[PDB]
RNA sequence: UCAAAGUUUAAG
RNA sequence: AAUUCCGAUAACGAACGAGACUCUGGCAUGCUAACUAGUUACGCGACCCCCGAGCGGUCGGCGUCCCCCAACUUCUUAGAGGGACAAGUGGCGUUCAGCCACCCGAGAUUGAGCAAUAACAGGUCUGUGAUGCCCUUAGAUGUCCGGGGCUGCACGCGCGCUACACUGACUGGCUCAGCGUGUGCCUACCCUACGCCGGCAGGCGCGGGUAACCCGUUGAACCCCAUUCGUGAUGGGGAUCGGGGAUUGCAAUUAUUCCCCAUGAACGAGGAAUUCCCAGUAAGUGCGGGUCAUAAGCUUGCGUUGAUUAAGUCCCUGCCCUUUGUAC
């Protein structure tokens, strides 16, 4: 079985417990601080988030490859209350994507492809489509 | 045929009520028992059917 | 559970023990939602209290980093007053010091006969918008 | 699932209408009862069309309402799934019929025409049709539930269910019943 | 006329109120919850979180806005 | 008492601003009953009003 | 020689291609099973047609479909237009009329919706508006 | 099978 | 729908308009087509690591590495054809013109473009090296440079945006578009991938792109799924205002824009009034194009989600014909 045959919000819950445990990620020194992009009022409530977009990045490039910073800011986009003004769409973050990816790197989950941008490597197929296969052996529900 | 229903006469044929009404112009034009002709049509002194 | 404060008096404001933490501290003037989740990030308190739970002494050590943000490593943009003139600090002014802050502020305006101090003096808008149309009262 | 169609858990079968005129215009079962209350449904095409609409399609479309929630048909679907759910707990029997015998007892039975009687308005009496009593039954308690889930704590899917109930039970208690006998009334005022 | 002010607390009489009666309801939602007592929302939330894990209170379904509970599951 | 009529013909469409159908119905229980009246909402040959009174009889309006 | 069968569903502008091939009856969307696509609430719509026809018509035809272009709802409707209408095609092609009458009779006294492709589709804006048919408030006075 | 509805630059 | 027809007939036979027409929308497993579409399913020739299922075979899944001496056009682009006519069946209609329904299937109706006569003393001389006359013409009403102003606020009106929340807000997560546009220019500069530095706006490197080639599977929003919050002017709302930081520019103070922290107003659905709209429409929802160094609360396009109610009538407001009255 595939990471494709799960659902993929019970994925990434399972994919940032597993990076927890390894522990071996490199969370900056910010985390706490910071916003997440110009987007938001708030930082995430989930006090760990870095593990838990870390996995979704991740997720992302075994789905789709050659994913640059850029795109990864792309695909973390959304609304931007202008607030008496209409909304507009704005990128996400671009340092928290680059140091996500950096992490990534230092792991050797992904690998900086040909023709630039990330793509995951064998070592993190592995992670990605093991714990796909825990998820789907959790239970038949 | 409600009232025929229940009548107690068998058959029994109605009655009318007759009125010769009145009308004057005002009156008659503006109830439309008259409308306006135009100027050949308003000699054609027949009744309507 | 926690049965104990339930109201607080903090900084010469009350805050409502009622609220949640990180939106009961923001009753203060000077810290809005953004800072005191970073102040509470720091204190490391479990922030799904209410602020009406929370020892004494966590609340003083609260108060410590919100006035002291630099010593506890909370950065420089979080920061109400940045370069600011009188000094040439870096720091976040809180409660009625605040409000005195920005009456010097405009007052040293006044005081310099600038244009926007003029335009503070006479009751106008200063941030060069339309008057034509608004804001009539 | 093969034989027979449920709603996703709810039966068709067992669903039975009292009033001969709501019947036919009812499209809780001719026997095309489908799982979804979603649908592409160009119902909107000729006139008549619309009556063979299902009535909880045509209860969520209503619902979908008031600025805000303006083509938020999902969202909607699942308000009734909730509201179908909290029936079923609350009330026992099927949804569904529960359902039905609201919409029979909250559609008025006749209504004052808005005649120009001279030139100040005073109306006369007229006798709704099937169809129209059933599109008003729906607006008004889905109205009705709508009024009564804005500013306190009770979700849509809880008033919608209890709105239901209210008129179901006749109760003179929702808004929709409440209001279909206070047009009733008016009605009679000038028969 | 209206003006709600609701109870944030493990306050003893509203709990003892929850673990007796909530129990026997059919319907038991955090909103149900609210309106029978004066209780927060949240506070109302957490409460019927409790009576799961303990398992007086039965899953009907967990939903982003709605929650559902039953009774126990009686026989 | 609540009688119920079955529409026979509907006839035209009356009311000021044009919405009551004028409808011809038979009567239901016993068919050879057979009156005019008006109706708010859209009607059709072979369906099935609810009178509430049911001697009134309208014409024009 | 393979019974190879590529038939399309259309929805405003979703082109979803199912495409029949003799095998075991899997049925996935781009790469993923019917359990998942993910609008959800619509997970009955995609199933419908399996739903109605049984497993038993499936059985023996594998069904990979891919799918671009609309929005989310407009994918699902078009999903479940093109695998049965492909299931129809095959059945036609590689089975018996008679059989293939049978299921397009069933389908349809469902829905016509299922083989037949609504021809709606967006309505042109023009000037003296903000959309098609609405017009931009006159003032008058 | 009839409620109320008056007036209109000197400035071409 | 139509001065559209049929039919009547001191008229006859014509012209315009309407219709036809042009573009568009939707049907074609039919035909012609492809490395600047897909590839499409094969072949899996594979790479590839346990990638997974699985003892191992065989399968599931993509990323792609793929050319060409694989196979084609289902999806794609766009050609020229076809395609619906009121043609069929039943009524209704002088058994004409036609109307209604239903079959087959798009059911005459997808939506635009074009658009007569005669007008108006409508607007436009501030679009023109279209232009009469009048004015002015070196201390210029010419022209250029500096500065200011068109943005000034007791107030009144018009089109707009944002809201007043929990059918919600926030914080995560998941996941689908379509019209476009783009440098190497008519006077000085575009779209921008990828890599680092920066919380952020942004900065610095290298690349691709006169474009179905690169941006770009344009990974849009709403939506969907888990968050907390709990009817409190509240975490709704985001005005006003203080401090800082970026870019555009020759120059931004009267805040050019953008980012950040802080501040946190009225507003709890709006009186009399009155606008717009009938099908992928209204409404929500974003994104293009225009202007544009800097750049949309406007506009003009685009899709995405998708209702209620009508299918009628002359009551109001108007319009078209006929008769009529008229001191206009």
């Amino acid at each position: 079985v595939t990471v494709k045959d799960v659902n993929q919000q019970e994925f990434v819950r399972a994919l940032a417990a597993f990076l927890k445990k390894s522990g071996k990620l490199k969370v900056p020194e910010w985390v706490d601080t910071v916003k997440l992009a110009k987007h938001k009022e708030l930082a995430p409530y989930d006090e760990n988030w870095f593990y838990t977009r870390a996995a979704s990045t991740a997720r992302h490039l075994y789905l789709r490859g050659g994913a640059g910073v850029g795109s990864m800011t792309k695909i973390y986009g959304g609304r931007q209350r202008n607030g008496v003004m209409p909304s507009h769409f704005s990128r996400g973050s671009k340092s928290v994507a680059r140091r996500v990816l950096q992490a990534l790197e230092g792991l050797k989950m992904v690998e900086k492809d040909q023709d630039g941008g990330r793509k995951l490597t064998p070592q993190g197929q592995r992670d990605l489509d093991r714990i796909a296969g825990q998820v789907a052996a959790a239970k038949k529900k | 045929r409600d009232i025929s229903e229940a009548s107690v006469f068998d058959a029994y044929v109605l009655p009318k009520l007759y009125v010769k009404l009145h009308y004057c112009v005002s009156c008659a034009i503006h109830s439309k028992v008259v409308r306006n002709r135009s100027r050949e049509a308003r000699k054609d002194r027949t009744p309507p059917p | 559970p926690e049965k104990f404060q339930h109201i607080l008096r903090v900084l010469n404001t009350n805050i409502d023990g009622r609220r949640k933490i990180a939106f009961a501290i923001t009753a203060i003037k000077g810290v809005g939602r953004r800072y005191a989740h970073v102040v509470l990030r720091k204190a490391d308190i479990d922030l799904t209290k209410r602020a009406g739970e929370l020892t004494e002494d966590e609340v003083e050590r609260v108060i410590t980093i919100m006035q002291n943000p630099r010593q506890y490593k909370i950065p420089d943009w979080f920061l109400n007053r940045q370069k600011d003139v009188k000094d040439g600090k870096y720091s976040q002014v809180l409660a009625n010091g605040l409000d005195n802050k920005l009456r010097e502020d405009l007052e040293r305006l006044k005081k310099i006969r600038a244009h926007r101090g003029l335009r503070h003096f006479w009751g106008l808008r200063v941030r060069g918008q339309h008057t034509k149309t608004t804001g009539r009262r | 699932t093969p034989d027979i169609k449920l709603f996703g858990k709810w039966s068709t079968d067992d669903v039975q209408i009292n009033d001969i005129s709501l019947q036919d215009y009812i499209a809780v079962k001719e026997k095309y009862a489908k799982y979804l209350p979603h649908s592409a449904g160009r119902y909107a095409a000729k006139r008549f069309r619309k009556a063979q609409c299902p009535i909880v399609e045509r209860l969520t479309n209503s619902m979908m309402m008031h600025g805000r929630n303006n083509g938020k048909k999902l969202m909607t679907v699942r308000i009734v799934k909730h509201a179908f759910e909290i029936i079923h707990l609350l009330t026992g029997e099927n949804p569904l019929q529960v359902l039905v015998n609201a919409i029979i007892n909250s559609g008025p039975r006749e209504d004052s025409t808005r005649i120009g009687r001279a030139g100040t308005v005073r109306r006369q009496a007229v006798d709704v049709s099937p169809l129209r009593r059933v599109n008003q039954a729906i607006w008004l308690l889905c109205t009705g539930a709508r009024e009564a889930a804005f500013r306190n704590i009770k979700t849509i899917a809880e008033c919608l269910a209890d709105e239901l109930i209210n008129a179901a039970k006749g109760s003179s208690n929702s808004y929709a019943i409440k209001k279909k006998d206070e047009l009733e009334r008016v009605a009679k005022s000038n028969r | 006329r209206d003006k709600l002010n609701n109870l944030v607390l493990f306050d003893k009489a509203t709990y003892d109120k929850l673990c007796k009666e909530v129990p026997n309801y059919k319907l038991i939602t955090p909103a149900v919850v609210s309106e029978r007592l004066k209780i927060r929302g949240s506070l109302a939330r957490a409460a019927l979180q409790e009576l799961l894990s303990k398992g007086l209170i039965k899953l009907v379904s967990k939903h982003r806005a709605q929650v559902i509970y039953t009774r126990n599951t009686k026989g | 008492p609540i009688k119920l009529a079955r529409v026979t013909k509907v006839i035209g469409k009356t009311g000021s601003q044009g919405q009551c159908t004028q409808v011809r119905v038979e009567f239901m229980d016993d068919t050879s009953h057979s009156t005019i009246r008006n109706v708010k909402g859209p009607v059709r040959e072979g369906d099935v009003l609810t009178l509430l009174e049911s001697e009134r009889e309208a014409r024009r309006l | 020689p393979l019974q190879s069968v590529q038939v399309f569903g259309r929805k405003k502008t979703a082109t979803a291609v199912a495409h029949c091939k003799r095998g075991n009856g899997l049925i996935k969307v781009n790469g993923r099973p019917l359990e998942m696509i993910e609008p959800r609430t619509l997970q009955y719509k995609l199933l419908e047609p399996v739903l109605l026809l049984g497993k038993e018509r499936f059985a023996g035809v594998d069904i990979r479909v891919r799918v671009k272009g609309g929005g989310h709802v407009a994918q699902i409707y078009a999903i479940r237009q093109s695998i049965s209408k492909a299931l129809v095609a095959y059945y036609q092609k590689y089975v018996d009329e008679a059989s293939k009458k049978e299921i397009k009779d069933i389908l349809i006294q469902y829905d016509r919706t299922l083989l037949v492709a609504d021809p709606r589709r967006c309505e042109s804006k023009k000037f003296g508006g903000p959309g098609a048919r609405a017009r931009y408030q006159k003032s008058y006075r």
